[PDB]
């Protein structure tokens, strides 16, 4: 008759969440970081499929806070350059990363790997246009909640990063218009496999309302940039150089980083300010529903930047202690 | 199921309250499911509805969990059913003028 | 994912020695064996050794003894031919080849490169 | 050593055919043969392992069977994509050698 | 076929292969559970040896459940309860020959806490105080 | 009579049964000895430190206390038996009357005289002389 | 302070069934067995059954055997009879009781409940 | 691993002078040790516990 036999060391692993710890390099408010692995070990595990949920992830709350907190202190007495943070995990929790290139978001991963820790991403501080962001292969991306709820919000990742050039004559922006044409076909076409084969297909401005949902709001070599958008988000497509010049303003005093009740003051220091800097996603916001469709640009809550990037990893907790029947008498 | 009234030409606040004290995300819509205003945390953003230029919400409540809808320059036609969609509940009220 | 990148193209004289590499992406390089294969333009494919990545172990064909070594550097994910003494049969395609190795035995080669001209 | 023969060497066949191609062993191998396909200009991709069980990847009008000395593989219906040249091999005992070949046309 | 010796899969790589092939390899997991050796704002020093902190805790409270339940040479060791029959009846050569552990546990995970009830009890009440029987003489 | 089966008193919830009984619920008690679970704007660190302070002391008491239990003989603890032999000058009772008729807190307020001498004897007598006797027994 | 608080009196149809709860105030509940007897209206004590507080181990009489069942909740300290197949017999006062279970046997009833009125 | 004899070993020398010289040799018997018993004590007791 079988009896209970008791192993120790069971690779088996459940849902739950802890504390990480940053890792990034040997400036802006990292100084106070562990040094990262000369050579990350990640191992891949084959015959192992199970489910991922970047909406529930619990890691973006952590970098959120961490985020607002090191930029808090990072503005309040220095240089903004974002910097490439890893995110590492303690001993006994592991970090699974999904590398299949077809995700919509949630759901199960049929290839998976353990990676001691993530790649660096920099904390970009954007609304509407993804910038500096990690690319997705293949095809455009678009990922959601809720593709037939209109209260959600879409998430557009690109495969080719648009050009983007600060300058400060008022301060504008230059983009490539061809390309820009390219990619947003590109992204036409992904919103018609999940529309319909004839639908006609709009992009207007914002609705209008805060200065800083309604325009790109972003900081260009410690500048702050808000640039009207309507030259970009207008365009429609049937139901089956050139340059870009985008003009900006630079406001005094904002709100920006996802804080209540906010007023601080901050004047240009020296010299001309121009940067160069990759879109590499979108953030859409879907509005006698039948054929036309009309996307307006949106961001604002923070998280949805840090969901947009870290939607690849997710946290376990190894159980090291197992129990099963064999044929054994002591 | 609230009702609340309103005059020609004046301000009406539209009163819905989360279960805690806590700014989190909030969306205000018609009946016919257009959006007129929300938050993207304390951002406050408007919808294409033709309320757009009228819509004001109070930021200082946010923190208190009430997430009120002001309107101003009150006509006749807006006179609709209001939904509050606040985490999966839908606080309908309803508008007379 | 799970494909073998080495290096290019080598041309050298009679008598010498060259070195190629092969390096693994898309799995882990210590789970799996690793063979090697040799084809004359023309003919048939030819089979000099394998090696295991965890421990260095080495087997090698018994025409080919004394004659090509395999090494290997879990630091990099790269295992390394060398053939010494050059003649002119030698000049061909050389593929490295990840063996399938269920249960501790050879099984299939289901991972291949995209080949290496040696003249 | 280990000598296969892969009988025909060079077999004629329109698209849409049945077509089982022979392997032979000079002593008993017991079941332990691969089944490879290679076009001119790349490498060869493995079709059986264990000589009756397919490879993930391939689809299923491949199939072989065999044991001992006789193997053979079978395409019920010949696509343009499947002309190549097609190799078996063994791995019950050192040394591990290739067969003849044989080329589809 | 011909063999050249075992490889090695890793951390976590036993997820994939079979229970009788993943009883072999415990040691190397089981080697970097705590990992060891490792080596004005304060990050570095706080909030990071409190990850220490809890993963001692962890191990500790887990190599005493080991030796609670007493065998401590451990890894692998047996035991004189029953299996009971009702909790995902299969066969030993459908679970340790074609089955891993993660599926094991997604059927067995219903069933933690009352094996751990019997597990804690009834051998260490039963093995016990019938040596102090058994040396009377 | 007739019976169903044994009952779960609870943590430190046999203290004033029998000895015997209370022998058989010593594995409830060791559980809770290390427990485990547990589980502003960053202006400082007062309850950060102490809690923690707190749990490295558990941790390093537990952890005492098994290297007290593996000097000793054994380590496949929560019972086993060694050779020292029991004097009559520590409270000559008979077996009954220990056994039976005490709680352990009884028990502990006539031993609280005699711990030192009783681990000083248990510190040397099965660790020396056990020890050094297995090698003179293995010469074949 | 050992007491046993019950629910309140239930009027049912013959055919259907009751469900009657007794929670526990005053003592730990995983550490005594607990009988539910019962007293039909001028006449004497009748037993039904007992249960396990720990383990969930169930003893019905065979009179009631499949027709009077016993459950438990340790969350709530509470144990729940259920009575199915009403007939008229079972017209009557029910309670629970603690049993003192000295020595892993049955020793006496010392705590009883205030009764259920079931007609 | 320094091939000494017991009157070398046990009665004449410290621990200091024994480790100075299995310094070198620290891993090679720690692997051992690692895998021969610990491989082969155990996969034998299972087949003594069919019967
Ligand atoms: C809190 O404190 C109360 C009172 O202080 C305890 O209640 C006593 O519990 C003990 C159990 O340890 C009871 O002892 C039992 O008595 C049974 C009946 O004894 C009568 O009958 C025998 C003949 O059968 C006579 O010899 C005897 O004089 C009595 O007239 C015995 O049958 C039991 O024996 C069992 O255990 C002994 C242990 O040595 C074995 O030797 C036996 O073979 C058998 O297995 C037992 O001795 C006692 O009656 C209780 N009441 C009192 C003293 O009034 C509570 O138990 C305590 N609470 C807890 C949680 O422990
Ligand atoms: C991942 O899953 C695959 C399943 O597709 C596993 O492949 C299976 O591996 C076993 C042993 O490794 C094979 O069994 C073998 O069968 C031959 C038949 O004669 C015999 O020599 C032995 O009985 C041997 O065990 C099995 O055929 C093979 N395929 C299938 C479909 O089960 C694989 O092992 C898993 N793990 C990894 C790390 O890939």
């Amino acid at each position: 008759n079988l009896w209970v036999t008791v192993y120790y060391g069971v690779p088996v692993w459940k849902d739950a969440e802890t504390t990480l710890f940053c890792a990034s390099d040997a400036v802006w408010a990292t100084h106070a970081c562990v040094p990262t692995d000369p050579n990350p070990q990640e191992i891949h595990l084959e015959n192992v499929t199970e489910e991922f949920n970047m909406w529930k992830n619990n890691m973006v709350e952590q970098m959120h806070t961490d985020i607002i907190s090191l930029w808090d202190q990072s503005l309040k007495p220095v240089s903004f350059e974002p910097i490439p943070i890893h995110y590492c995990a303690p001993a006994g929790f592991a970090i699974l990363k999904c590398k299949d290139k077809k995700f919509n978001g949630t759901g199960p991963c049929p290839s998976v790997s353990t990676v001691q820790c993530t790649h660096g991403i920099k904390p970009v501080v954007s609304t509407q246009l993804l910038l500096n962001g990690s690319l997705a292969e293949e095809e455009v991306m678009i990922r959601s909640e809720n593709i037939t709820n209109n209260a959600k919000n879409i998430l557009v990742q690109f495969n080719t990063p648009v050009q983007i050039n600060c300058t400060r004559r008022q301060a504008h922006c230059n983009v490539s218009k061809a390309t820009w044409n390219e990619t947003l076909g590109k992204v036409v076409k992904q919103l018609r496999k999940h529309f319909g084969n004839n639908t006609i297909i709009r992009f207007a401005n914002s609705s209008g309302g805060d200065l800083e949902v309604t325009t790109h709001s972003f900081n260009c070599g410690g500048e702050f940039f808000y640039c009207n958008t309507s030259g970009l988000f207008n365009s429609t497509w049937i139901s089956n150089n050139d340059s870009i010049t985008l003009p900006c303003r630079i406001k005094q005093i904002i709100n920006m980083w996802q804080r209540i009740g906010q007023a601080m003051y901050a004047p240009p220091i020296q010299g001309v300010i121009r940067c160069v800097s990759n879109i590499t996603g979108l953030i859409l916001t879907r509005d006698t529903n039948s054929t036309t469709e009309t996307f307006r640009p949106g961001g604002g809550d923070m998280r949805d930047n840090w969901r947009s990037e870290l939607y690849k990893y997710k946290v376990v907790k190894i159980e090291p202690l197992g129990v099963a029947p064999t044929r054994c008498k002591r | 199921k609230k009702v609340v009234l309103g005059k020609k030409g004046d301000t009406v606040e539209l009163t819905c309250t989360a279960s805690q004290k806590k700014s989190i995300q909030f969306h205000w819509k018609n009946s016919n499911q257009i959006k007129i205003l929300g938050n993207q945390g304390s951002f406050l953003t408007k919808g294409p509805s033709k309320l757009n230029d009228r819509a004001d919400s109070r930021r200082s409540l946010w923190d208190q969990g009430n997430f009120p809808l002001i309107i101003k320059n009150l006509k006749i036609e807006d006179s609709d059913t209001y939904i509050c969609e606040v985490e999966d509940q839908k606080e309908e009220v309803q508008l007379l003028v | 994912q799970e494909v073998l990148v080495q290096s290019g193209a080598e041309v050298k004289k009679p008598g010498a020695s060259v070195k190629v590499s092969c390096r693994a992406f898309g799995y882990t390089f210590t789970g799996n064996a690793l063979h090697w294969v040799r084809q004359a333009p023309g003919q048939g494919l030819e089979w000099l050794g394998w090696i295991n990545p965890h421990s260095g172990d080495t087997t090698t064909s018994q025409k080919f003894q004394g004659r090509v070594y395999m090494t290997r550097d879990k630091s990099i994910n790269t295992a390394f031919l060398d053939v010494t003494r050059l003649t002119s049969d030698d000049t061909g395609i050389y593929y490295c080849a990840r063996d399938k190795y269920y249960g501790n035995e050879a099984v299939g080669m289901d991972v291949w490169g995209q080949g290496t001209s040696v003249t | 050593d280990i000598q296969l023969t892969q009988s025909p060497s060079f077999l004629s066949a329109s698209v849409g055919d049945k077509v089982t191609i022979t392997c032979r062993a000079s002593q008993g191998v017991r079941n332990e043969l691969a089944w490879y396909q290679q076009k001119p200009g790349k490498a060869p991709n493995l079709l059986i392992y264990y000589a009756s069980t397919l490879q993930s990847g391939v689809p299923s009008r491949f199939s072989a069977t065999g044991s001992g000395t006789h193997f053979t593989l079978t395409v019920s219906s010949l696509q343009p994509e499947d002309f190549a040249t097609y190799f078996c091999q063994h791995m019950s005992s050192y040394p591990l050698t290739f067969g003849g070949g044989t080329k589809v046309e | 076929a011909v063999g050249i010796g075992a490889v090695f899969l890793g951390f976590l790589g036993a997820a994939g292969s079979t229970m009788g092939a993943a009883s072999m390899t415990l040691t190397v997991q089981a080697r970097n559970l705590l990992s060891g050796i490792v080596q004005k704002l304060t990050v570095w020093g706080i909030k990071q040896l409190q990850a220490r902190v809890l993963a001692v805790e962890r191990y500790l409270r887990d190599q005493q459940l080991l030796g609670i339940w007493g065998c401590s040479g451990k890894l692998i060791c047996c035991t004189n309860v029953p299996w009971n029959s009702s909790w995902s009846n299969r066969n030993l050569s459908e679970i340790w020959d074609n089955m891993t552990w993660l599926q094991w546990d997604k059927e067995i995970s219903n069933y933690t806490q009352i094996i751990y009830g019997l597990l804690e009890e009834s051998q260490n009440q039963q093995e016990k105080n019938e040596q102090d029987l058994l040396a009377l003489d």
